[PDB]
């Protein structure tokens, strides 16, 4: 599995950043990070894919990057609407996905 | 736009089969580019997932459970199935389906679960 | 002279800009030779247009070049009557061989789709009685995907199976994604066959038949050939033709 | 000169499944001109369809009746099968197979039922 | 589905007519029309096939003929032992059976 | 893993498919295995893709 934090915040208007490490199996070796918006009641939403690239339809205050075995979710702008469980995903030498364990975003 | 539906029931008792089906509509379950997942989030916890259906190749599934777990396919229904045999306690979960996509429409390889169904909450007990 | 003439008094067969496969499939712009006259050779145009409007390929399309040039007349000939195909939808086409917008197809073949929810085995024969040795044609429908496989057959697993008293030939269809021609990523394979007088073709298939309506009975299998031109007939005659002109002439050398 | 014969049990309960089987004798269960067909007759009224096994191509069934029922085939007893799930008071019947024969010995196609079994009757109850 | 007259009835010696009416759809369409007999306790028999034809061994006696969306069993010479269900069956445009109500046949 | 395979191979003229052949058979080099190959020509400006 993967390694988050357990939780991270901020203040509307600020901007926020989630990480996620791996070993060099998964995030080092691939550059097939993604990450999900969950929001409470609903199935996760796929907002990056790819390290950096967004699905047609999602806010473009969402980004992302890696750097060795570090990927990182990036949300400009926070809102209110933001805060939900944020989760990354990568591909791995043993042919599987691995999840990582999740983060949190509290807005203030 | 391919909608994905789980049904099955909220409720196993401890130790028998359960079993769900996430029903495939607005697109075919029959294609090179994807697997379809099953993806659990126990109250409380993150995702795990449980493992995919290979329909042109072999399944795979989550190593820790592995020995527990077959994933099936109806082509008449267009519908894929999961089973979980001998559950337990730390098996309540939402059961959620999934497109996974593996490889893009630009001649490369990828890796995201693209579709996802609402899910289905199941209790297992005594 | 500079034209293309009459060979002995009988005009050549001139396809215009049809080819060969497309005249004998029906290609709906070929509507000009669905009733041909005696021939004395055939004019073909080097790269003709009017050919396989369904993207796809024709076996042993050589031989049967070759084999139409021993024959010149033939008759079309009713085999199997488009709507003996009850249980059956014949009405599919697609806009590849489209005519004024409307989806079409090749006019001598039927294309054999579900009906209702079901495609029965889609079965029939043909005793060649027709007098002489006939030339059967028929083809395989290979999908772009499973998707259209099961839109346009019920039935997955599919095969086609035809022959005669010498012919043994069972195919699969090959569903995968192709490179689009004519705007179609599928493909449609032909064949074909001579039915030797009074014997027997039996079709049978669970999808992807593409059947014929008409056979062709040899009438003449006089000599000629065929010939490679982009010119048209000239209202003269000659006993030598060459795709410069006619030559009329007593001596043993030209050039 | 084939001969069809029903089995199976004649009382399920309410909300199980039925399970009916046909062997089939004297002749063969494959073939391009034949399906195999399961009807019924509940006392009281008329011949209702419930579906067919189309042993070289997909089943299909009686659209009312087309949720609950599969048709299946075993090849080594030379049997054919059918299953009705949620069973109720209303699917009290005889139950018959039969030969349904679709394209004719005289290069032409055909519609009609055969050969039948003499039917088994099941009752439906709580 | 098809419908029949529910009884008919008629002397031993008489000619009657048993009816079945459709639309364009199963019986109209196609020249499919096929008739059973059922006695109780039996399975049905089929007399008629393809509109007009009898299966060998079934009596002379049973004929049928259509015309736009009806169809017609006939049966001459009505004999005691005649007295059975009857039933039509036809294609359809939606290609499973299609079959009627059924007619019962009384012999006085 | 996949034991049911096959390998698909086409461009705009051509269409086939091929699925391998597990079979014993006298060793050659040391192998009881075979490899098949095949060619095309893809003219220019077409597309050949592989599954
Ligand atoms: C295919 O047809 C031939 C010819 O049948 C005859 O000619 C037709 C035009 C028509 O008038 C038919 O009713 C005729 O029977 C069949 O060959 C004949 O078979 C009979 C019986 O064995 C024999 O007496 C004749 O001499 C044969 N005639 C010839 C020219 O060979 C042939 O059997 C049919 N094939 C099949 C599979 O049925
Ligand atoms: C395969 O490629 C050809 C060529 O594409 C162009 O040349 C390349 C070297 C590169 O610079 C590309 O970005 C160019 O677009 C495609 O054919 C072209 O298609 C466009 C759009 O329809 C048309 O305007 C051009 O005239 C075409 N050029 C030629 C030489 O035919 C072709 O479509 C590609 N095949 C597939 C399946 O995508
Ligand atoms: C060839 O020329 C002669 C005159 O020299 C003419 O009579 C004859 O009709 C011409 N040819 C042919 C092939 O008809």
């Amino acid at each position: 599995a993967l390694t988050q934090p357990a939780s991270v915040s901020g203040s509307p208007g600020q901007s926020i950043t989630i990480s996620c490490t791996g070993t060099s199996s998964d995030i080092g070796g691939y550059n097939y990070v993604s990450w999900y918006q969950n929001h409470p009641g609903k199935a996760p939403k796929l907002i990056i894919y790819d390290v950096s690239h967004r699905p047609s339809g999602v806010s473009n205050r969402f980004s992302g990057s890696k750097s060795g075995n570090t990927a990182s979710l990036s949300i400009s702008g926070l809102q209110a609407e933001d805060e939900a469980d944020y989760y990354c995903c990568s591909f791995t030498d043993n042919n599987i996905p691995a999840f990582g364990g999740g983060t949190k975003l509290t807005v203030l | 736009q391919v909608q994905l539906q789980e049904s099955g029931p909220g409720l196993v008792k401890t130790s028998e089969t359960l079993s769900l089906t996430c029903a495939v509509s607005g697109g075919s379950i029959s294609g090179s580019r994807y697997y379809w997942a099953w993806i659990r989030q126990p109250p409380g916890k993150g995702l795990e997932w449980i493992g995919n259906l290979y329909y042109s190749g072999t399944n795979f599934y989550n190593p820790s459970l592995e020995g527990r777990v077959t994933i099936s396919v109806d082509t008449s229904k267009n519908q894929v199935s999961l089973k979980l045999s001998s559950v337990t306690a730390a098996d309540t979960a939402v059961y959620f389906c999934a497109r996974h996509v593996y490889y893009s429409d630009t001649n490369s390889y990828t890796y995201f679960f693209d579709y996802w169904g609402q899910g289905t909450l199941v209790t297992v007990s005594s | 002279n500079g034209k293309l003439c009459k060979l002995n008094g009988i005009p050549p067969l001139e396809l215009g800009d049809c080819s060969i496969a497309g005249w004998l499939l029906g290609n709906p712009e070929c509507d000009r030779l669905l009733s041909v006259p005696e021939w004395s050779y055939i004019m073909e145009k080097e790269n003709p247009r009017d050919g396989l409007c369904y993207p796809g390929s024709f076996n042993d399309y050589e031989e049967l070049k070759h084999l139409l040039s021993s024959v010149k007349h033939f008759e079309k000939v009713k085999i199997l009557p488009k709507d003996r195909w009850t249980q059956h939808t014949t009405t599919g086409g697609s806009r590849a061989c489209a005519v004024s917008g409307n989806p079409s197809f090749f006019r001598n073949m039927v294309w054999l789709t579900k009906k209702g929810s079901n495609y029965p085995v889609a079965k029939g024969s043909y005793n060649n009685t027709s007098g002489e040795q006939m030339l059967i044609i028929w083809g395989v429908h290979h999908p772009n995907d499973e998707t259209e496989q099961r839109t346009l057959y019920q039935n997955v697993g599919t095969y086609v199976s035809v022959g005669t008293s010498t012919l043994n030939k069972r195919s699969t269809p090959d569903i995968a994604t192709r490179p689009k021609v004519n705007g179609q990523g599928g493909r449609m394979e032909f064949s074909w066959t001579l039915l030797d007088m009074w014997d027997t073709i039996n079709f049978e298939s669970t999808g992807n038949l593409i059947a014929p309506e008409y056979g062709f009975k040899i009438s003449k299998r006089g000599s000629s050939g065929i010939m490679k031109t982009e010119g048209t007939l000239e209202n003269c005659e000659t006993k030598c033709q060459t795709p410069l002109g006619a030559i009329n002439t007593t001596l043993p050398f030209h050039n």
